[PDB]
């Protein structure tokens, strides 16, 4: 009923569709979180409390990575 | 409520006792769901009902 | 039937978070030992396993309602498999087995 | 001749028909399956005959039900046989 | 003019083949996708993007996949047995109504009476060319279904007929114009389901197949080729049977888009279904038709007897 | 008809072509005596699948022979409703409908649609 | 052993790139068959099917993989039954003398191309059971193996990392570029 | 690529068999592929066996045309029932255009390991040189064709579904061997 | 066969499909788990525990 | 035209019907035939309605006895004949051969199609076939379905009491 304004939110910290896309093709979904922090390795780690326990925290991998 | 055809002692569940029974107003109710597929229904809305959850999958390895 | 099987191994995979967390494996725990099990559970287990035993009642329940009254799983069942007592006795049967005929025994 | 024209194919395989129900095959089946055979060229024919008639090809559902029949009770026979002879062999049974 | 009107025919039949065969291949992935969320699972996700290309990353693998040449199988008609049961599969949608005409089709539900019944010799050739003890018993399970099915069939579609008054299924569509078939003959659309699930061999009627009591039933010995074929074709016989609910009880307004939605969601409901019940068991079902289905089938042959008598005084 | 002959011919054409393009796209390697072995869960078959197999559905079998030409004669009906004296339409269907359920449910008390025990 | 690069080293670095063939094939006929390998990878990838086999007590933790926690079924991977649509075996639990013909002939009805997963201790190395009397030590004496899952039972995670990598595995086979220089 | 060369169907002509001179001015001495296998290893822990030439023959020296009549008796494609003949190959150019035909459209591999080149080794007499050590200089104890070609072929029988009772297939005549004077007469 | 877990080997004499006899080959799993505990002390064969009735 | 090819193939497949041993060979051909015949009755007649008929009915007839032969005859042999292959290949060119140089107006039948029928016939503008399955339930024809009935009835009684259901299933023992 108003998920779409998540949606375009979603979007805006992506980068646009191009970018939305891609994150889209890579993590297989689109979430809405904290940067936690860095590693030194390019890592970004997020949080949100409002998933459940399980998809709570998640991990972005480098971009050189790729696949 | 039917009987049970066999007396419960104390500290025992009994799992198939009631017996059935033979009022037209039950037969009628038995009846109903065993020619309208009654019990399956709610089965049907149990199952359909869940479509509505968030799954509880984990976006492994993410 | 399928969705049994799923509706219930999520609650089971819950189950084994706290056998995980206290032997620190989800199989095989190999806790309990002679003198009894071989570490305190850790602190504030107790809460999470009265979380998902305030929970189980409901799991159950569509369960059954899928399963117990359906037509269809009475028929697949029903006086299959008859174990009359007087053979279940004789045969070393036990538990269930022995209680399905109607035997009062439960050690 | 029109008999030839327009009727010779269908009696040359009727009688093609026979010729299977008569040879010497081991199983009783055999003689089943030549006989709706037969019955299957006897209502391509009758057909025919019906046709020259404007409207009467009615009579093909009383042909067909009498071909079920003759089929499921030599079906039934093949049956009884089995619970006497054990097997249906046409060399089992006493030549007489 | 005529020299031209069978090319459109021929056009017509290739776009509803590729069309069928491409949704065959996209309904197995909704029903993937929809019985993982039945079940509390999330359904394939990950291939390409979001899941959508998964059956076509599927039919990959089952071609370049080797053939199975079993050993004690007569291997003609143990390789032919796919061809003719993709074949009856999709034979059976030249039937289909359109307005906008693809086949005129007077006798139309009686075509629709053959074709299905041919459906079981490919079952049942394969089950025994295969020559394994399951794909035998898979094969003789297949061939009781009919001996279930097929009388009880033909009555209900009598009922249904009585009701329009020809075979041709496009009168259907102006009888269901004020409402629909589903509010006067509620219990056959019931039944009717239930008679729709043997046809295609579905849970509760799983037997063909028969997981989990045969390995995989007549499928048991077939591979990378054949066993495809085998697929595609059942779940052609599945969006078949699913419009013909469609038409039957469900408007019939073919060239309306909602016919489609439509169509659809009775392709959920055969999904559904299967995510519901346990299998039947092997004797319940042919007795189920004989004992309680063609009885009450014939019971209301006389109420429309009756009724179209009643009706016909009138009008 | 002539019409749906062709395409009834141009569809198995296409069928097989499917799986003459499987037939070579498939990998290929040297077949085994054992990869063609039958399945039959591992462990070597007692018994050939062309042993007898026993019927129980028999009566059943031949049952659902005639029942089916029955259903030849109950089709007809509607086609000549519009056409046909009523009296006469009407008194022979009851009476075929009628006919069958007593057949049927003759059978069913005696115990005949019951399987082989 | 090969660490990971650093964040700066690694700020530089190309992006890897889908294909592992990479894009620099010299020809065309060789990039044709590079990018038409791929298509076949993908496919064998996508779709993995087990083949059900479940022989011991790590074949409940190849349950829980089915289960809604971790759903194999989100990366195609559908269990099946008939070793001949099975593509991959998943040799799970203690293979007893009793069961190695069985195994064998279960892997060889497999058509090809067949990969084998060797779950938990038990299989990979006779585990717990490694001296007894009649245990096959390692279901590698019988069946190649192409992956290695230790643990006992595995957890169903360790379990997904395994298929994984088999999925990787599968993605850089070179059939078709293979064929060429042959 | 011998025992299924001739087991294939390609080599057939929908029952048949062309071979050249029906076979019969071909004599073969096939070796047990283990036993070659055998003589491998053991001439590599032998340095003794260093710098010398070895021929691989097997015990016993047939005709061509009588191991062929033997299989299909093994395979149960007599010629009674199965409807097996041999031709001679040089009179039907039809065989010739199949290997022809097949090597060139193949890409990988020929199919029925039929190819104009496979053609001419069977044709070729096997030629065992006098005074070579054979196998049996190296230890090895050579197979006869009899005691393991009945096994080989068993997958390849013919009417392989039909669970036949005992004694309905009587067991195949074994093949003759050719001897030393025989060849010399056979050739000539 | 998927219904039998992996273990059990059901010879069974089937007359059609009803089954007529039924031999239960066992033994497919049997891992000789209690000849080892007598190699192993106490302690060491509480594991074996675990993996009966898994 | 296809009728002349319709009749070289219900000639054609039943030479070999009369070569056939085994009991599925028998089938198989008898299964093709029952197509061709259905097919072929049908372009003689107003309408297809019998040869739906008729093809609905056999194949009732064709499931039951795989049930039998499967049950009775299950292990027996196929010998492909080459004498035969060659032969109905042989004649079945030849037979196509004479349909292309056929004077095919003089080799079609006289029976009067639906369209062969004059414009004038005002009884050939009802519906498919209204008429003509009209008096199988019309005074006095009627009574003739009826005594079917009982026929078919009484028939079922015959099956029954063959049959004994109650003394065993059938083996081939
Ligand atoms: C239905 C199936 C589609 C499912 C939806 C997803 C598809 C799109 C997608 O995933 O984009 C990923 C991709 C994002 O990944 P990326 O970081 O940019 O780099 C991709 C790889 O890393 C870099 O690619 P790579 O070259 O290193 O490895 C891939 C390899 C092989 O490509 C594949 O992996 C696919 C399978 C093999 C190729 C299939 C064709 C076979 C032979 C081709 C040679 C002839 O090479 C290619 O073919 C890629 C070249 C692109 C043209 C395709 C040719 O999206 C894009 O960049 C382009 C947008 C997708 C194209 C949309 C075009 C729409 C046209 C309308 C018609
Ligand atoms: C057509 C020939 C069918 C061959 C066949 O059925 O093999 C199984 C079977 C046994 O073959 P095999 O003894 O395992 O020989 C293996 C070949 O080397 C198997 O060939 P490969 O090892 O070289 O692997 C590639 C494979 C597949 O061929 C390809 O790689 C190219 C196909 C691209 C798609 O080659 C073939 O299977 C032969 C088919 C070549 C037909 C090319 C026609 C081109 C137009 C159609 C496109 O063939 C037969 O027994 C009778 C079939 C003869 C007709
Ligand atoms: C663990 O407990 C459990 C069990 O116990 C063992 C279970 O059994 C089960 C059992 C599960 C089930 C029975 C689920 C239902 C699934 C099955 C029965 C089988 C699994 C397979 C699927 C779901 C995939 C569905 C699709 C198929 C099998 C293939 C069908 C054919 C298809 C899709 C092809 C369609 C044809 C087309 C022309 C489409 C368009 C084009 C293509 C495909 C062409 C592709 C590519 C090319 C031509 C290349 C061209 C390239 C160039 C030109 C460069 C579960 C869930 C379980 O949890
Ligand atoms: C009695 C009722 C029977 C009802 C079933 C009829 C069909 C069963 C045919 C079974 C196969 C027969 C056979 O083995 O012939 C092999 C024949 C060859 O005969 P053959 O004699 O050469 O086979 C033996 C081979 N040797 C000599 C090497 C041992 O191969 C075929 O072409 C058969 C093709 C069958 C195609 C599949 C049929 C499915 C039909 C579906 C419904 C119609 C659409
Ligand atoms: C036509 C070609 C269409 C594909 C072009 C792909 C171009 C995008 C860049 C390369 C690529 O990514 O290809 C693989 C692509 C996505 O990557 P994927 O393997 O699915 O990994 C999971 C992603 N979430 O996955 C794909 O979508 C590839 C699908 C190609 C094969 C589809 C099957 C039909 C045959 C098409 C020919
Ligand atoms: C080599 C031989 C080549 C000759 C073709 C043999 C294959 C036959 C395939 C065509 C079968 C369909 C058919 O011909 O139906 C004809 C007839 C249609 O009659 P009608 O109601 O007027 O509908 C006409 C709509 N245009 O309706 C009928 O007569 C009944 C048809 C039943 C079809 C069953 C499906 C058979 C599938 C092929 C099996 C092989
Ligand atoms: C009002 C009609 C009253 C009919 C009374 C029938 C009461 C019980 C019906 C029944 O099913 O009881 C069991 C009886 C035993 O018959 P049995 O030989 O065991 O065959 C299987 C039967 N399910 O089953 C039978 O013998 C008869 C079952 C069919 C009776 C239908 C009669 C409908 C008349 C309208
Ligand atoms: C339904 C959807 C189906 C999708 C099909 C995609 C097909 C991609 C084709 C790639 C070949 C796949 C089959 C194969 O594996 O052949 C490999 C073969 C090499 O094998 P080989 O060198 O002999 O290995 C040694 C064995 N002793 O290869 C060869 O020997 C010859 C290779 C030549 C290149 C052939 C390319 C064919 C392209 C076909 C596209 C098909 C599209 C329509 C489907
Ligand atoms: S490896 Fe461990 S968990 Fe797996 S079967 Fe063996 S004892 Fe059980």
């Amino acid at each position: 009923i108003n998920r779409l304004t998540k949606l375009f939110q979603m979007v805006r910290e992506a980068g646009g569709l191009k970018q939305a896309y891609l994150k889209l093709y890579r993590n297989d979904d689109l979430k809405i979180g904290t940067l936690v922090g860095i590693d030194k390795y390019g890592n970004k780690y997020f949080e949100n409390p409002y998933y459940f326990y399980g998809r709570n925290r998640w991990i972005e991998f480098a971009p050189h990575v790729n696949m | 409520e039917p009987k049970d055809i066999v007396e419960v002692p104390k500290g025992y569940v009994y799992v198939n006792n009631k017996e059935l029974s033979m009022e037209f107003a039950d037969i009628t109710d038995r009846a109903a769901s065993t020619m309208f597929f009654g019990e399956l229904l709610r089965g049907f809305a149990v199952t359909l009902a869940h479509i509505f959850k968030e799954p509880a999958t984990i976006n492994y390895p993410f | 039937a399928l969705t049994p099987f799923f509706w219930l191994f999520e609650e089971r995979e819950k189950m084994m978070e706290f056998y995980e967390r206290v032997s620190g494996a989800r199989m095989h725990a190999a806790y309990i030992r002679p003198g009894g099990v071989s570490l305190d559970m850790p602190l504030g287990l107790m809460d999470d396993i009265y979380e998902f035993a305030s929970k189980f009642a409901e799991r159950l329940d569509e369960v059954e309602d899928v399963l117990t009254t359906n037509r269809i799983w009475v028929q697949r069942t029903e006086d299959i498999g008859i174990v009359t007592a007087e053979e279940a006795l004789n045969y070393g049967f036990s538990g269930v087995m022995l209680r399905g005929s109607g035997i009062k025994w439960d050690l | 001749m029109i008999m030839i024209l327009y009727w010779s194919l269908p009696m040359i395989l009727f009688i093609l028909g026979l010729f299977c129900f008569v040879s010497n095959r081991k199983h009783l089946l055999s003689m089943l399956l030549s006989l709706e055979f037969i019955v299957l060229m006897l209502f391509f024919m009758l057909f025919i005959y019906l046709n020259m008639l404007n409207y009467e090809s009615y009579f093909s559902m009383m042909f067909l039900t009498f071909s079920v029949c003759e089929g499921a009770l030599g079906l039934s026979i093949l049956v009884s046989m089995i619970r006497t002879h054990g097997n249906d062999y046409f060399q089992s049974f006493s030549i007489m | 003019m005529f020299y031209m009107e069978f090319i459109l025919s021929l056009i017509g039949s290739l776009l509803l083949i590729i069309c069928v065969l491409v949704s065959v291949a996209f309904l197995t992935l909704l029903e993937r996708k929809v019985l993982g969320y039945i079940q509390i699972r999330k359904g394939p996700n990950k291939v390409g993007l979001m899941g959508i290309p998964q059956p076509f990353c599927d039919a990959i693998k089952l071609f370049t996949k080797e053939q199975t040449y079993p050993l004690l199988s007569n291997y003609l008609s143990y390789y032919i047995s796919p061809i003719f049961s993709l074949f009856l599969s999709l034979f059976v949608w030249m039937c289909m109504p359109f307005f906008v005409k693809l086949y005129s089709f007077n006798l139309g539900g009686l075509f629709f009476l053959c074709c299905t019944s041919l459906g079981v010799y490919t079952v049942m050739v394969a089950g025994w060319s295969s020559n394994s003890n399951y794909a035998l018993l898979g094969g003789l399970r297949a061939v009781a279904q009919t001996i279930s099915y097929e009388v009880s069939l033909a009555l209900i579609l009598l009922s249904f007929i009585f009701l329009i008054g020809s075979y041709n299924m496009i009168y259907f569509f102006f009888y269901q114009v004020y409402m629909w078939f589903l509010i006067i003959l509620f219990p056959m659309a019931l039944v009717w389901v239930s008679i729709s699930l043997a046809e295609t061999n579905r849970t509760p009627f799983d037997f063909a197949e028969g997981e989990s009591e045969l390995v995989s039933g007549f499928n048991v010995e077939y591979s990378s080729g054949g066993f495809a074929l085998i697929f595609m074709a059942e779940y052609a016989s599945i969006l078949f049977m699913s419009m013909l609910f469609c038409v039957i009880f469900l408007g019939c307004d073919v060239f309306n888009l909602l016919f489609y939605m439509k169509l659809t969601f009775i392709s959920f409901v055969f999904i559904w279904v299967r995510g519901t019940l346990p299998r039947f068991r092997y004797d319940k079902l042919m007795y189920l038709a004989w004992k309680c289905f063609l009885s009450f089938s014939l019971n209301y042959l006389l109420f429309f007897i009756g009724f179209k008598i009643l009706l016909f005084s009138l009008l | 008809m002539f019409s749906i002959i062709f395409i009834a011919l141009l569809i198995l054409l296409i069928t097989t072509i499917v799986m003459f393009l499987a037939s070579i796209l498939s990998k290929k390697a040297l077949i085994d005596r054992e990869k063609s072995s039958p399945f039959e869960c591992g462990f070597d078959p007692k018994s050939s699948s062309r042993l007898p197999f026993s019927l129980r559905f028999f009566l059943i079998t031949i049952i659902f022979l005639i029942f089916d030409v029955e259903i030849a004669l109950i089709l007809p009906m509607i086609i000549i409703m519009k056409y046909s004296n009523i009296m006469i339409w009407t008194i022979t269907s009851i009476i075929f409908i009628l006919i069958l359920l007593i057949g049927l449910y003759h059978e069913w008390n005696q115990g005949m649609l019951n399987w082989s025990n | 052993q090969q660490t990971l690069p650093v964040a700066e080293v690694a700020q530089n670095l190309p992006k890897k790139g889908y294909s592992p063939f990479g894009t620099k094939q010299s020809s065309v006929a060789e990039w044709s068959l590079a990018r038409l390998d791929d298509l076949l990878n993908w496919g064998r990838k996508g779709s993995i099917w087990p083949l059900t086999f479940g022989l011991a007590c790590c074949a409940v933790e190849m349950m829980h993989i089915a289960a809604p926690r971790y759903d194999m079924d989100r990366y195609g991977v559908v269990f099946r039954a008939s070793p001949r649509q099975a593509d991959v075996i998943i040799v799970a639990g203690t293979l007893t003398n009793k069961m190695a013909p069985a195994l064998r002939k279960v892997y060889d009805q497999m058509p090809e191309p067949r990969w084998v997963i060797s779950m938990g201790s038990c299989a990979n190395g006779g585990g717990y059971y490694h001296y007894s009397y009649s245990v096959v030590r390692g279901c590698d004496r019988i069946i190649p193996v192409d992956i290695y899952v230790p643990g006992c039972p595995p957890t169903a995670e360790a379990l997904m990392y395994g298929v994984l990598q088999l999925q990787k595995k599968v993605k850089r086979m070179k059939t078709l570029q293979m064929w060429y220089r042959k | 690529r011998f025992l299924r060369y001739y087991a294939h169907i390609w080599r057939r002509q929908f029952r048949s068999m062309p071979l050249w001179h029906k076979g019969e001015k071909t004599v073969k001495q096939p070796v047990y592929v283990s036993d070659v296998a055998q003589a491998i290893i053991n001439a590599a822990k032998d340095p003794d066996s260093a710098g010398r030439i070895y021929q691989a023959v097997g015990p016993k020296r047939y005709q061509l045309s009588e191991l062929v009549d033997w299989f299909h008796r093994l395979m149960r494609k007599d010629q009674k029932r199965w409807g097996y003949m041999r031709y001679d190959m040089r009179w039907d150019p039809t065989f010739l255009l199949k290997a022809k035909l097949n090597s060139f459209i193949c890409p990988g591999t020929p199919i029925g390991g039929l190819h104009p080149a496979r053609i001419e080794r069977e044709a070729v007499t096997d030629k065992v040189l006098t005074g070579v050590p054979t196998l049996e200089d190296l230890g090895v104890t050579l197979t006869t064709m009899e005691q393991q070609v009945p096994w080989e072929l068993r997958p390849y029988r013919a009417a392989l579904y039909y669970d036949a009772e005992l004694g309905e297939f009587e067991t195949p005549s074994p093949p003759k061997c050719i001897e030393a004077r025989d060849e010399l007469r056979l050739f000539a | 066969h998927p219904a039998a877990h992996g273990v059990l080997r059901l010879v069974l004499e089937l007359d059609g499909e009803t089954v007529m006899r039924a031999d239960p080959h066992i033994g497919l799993l049997h891992r000789g788990t209690e000849k080892l505990i007598e190699y192993k002390t106490y302690t060491q064969a509480l594991p074996y525990f675990d993996r009966l009735d898994y | 035209m296809i009728q002349l090819m319709l009749y070289s193939l219900i000639i054609t497949t039943s030479i070999i019907f009369l070569n056939m041993i085994h009991p599925l060979a028998l089938g198989l051909t008898l299964l093709i035939q029952t197509i061709f015949v259905c097919l072929l009755t049908g372009l003689m007649t107003k309408s297809f309605w019998y040869s739906y008929i008729l093809f609905l009915i056999f194949l009732g007839g064709m499931l039951v006895l795989f049930i039998y032969v499967t049950s009775l005859a299950s292990n027996e042999m196929f010998n492909l004949s080459m004498k035969l292959t060659l032969f109905s290949s042989l004649i079945l060119i030849f037979m196509l051969i004479l349909s292309f140089i056929m004077d095919k107006t003089s080799s079609s039948l006289f029976l009067m199609n639906n369209d062969m029928q004059s414009i004038i016939n005002m009884n050939s503008y009802f519906m498919e076939n209204s008429l003509s399955l009209n008096k199988l339930y019309n005074f006095p024809t009627n009574f003739i379905t009826i005594l079917l009935m009982n026929y078919l009835l009484i028939t079922l009684i015959v099956i029954v009491k063959i049959t004994k259901l109650f003394k065993g299933p059938i083996r081939m023992m």
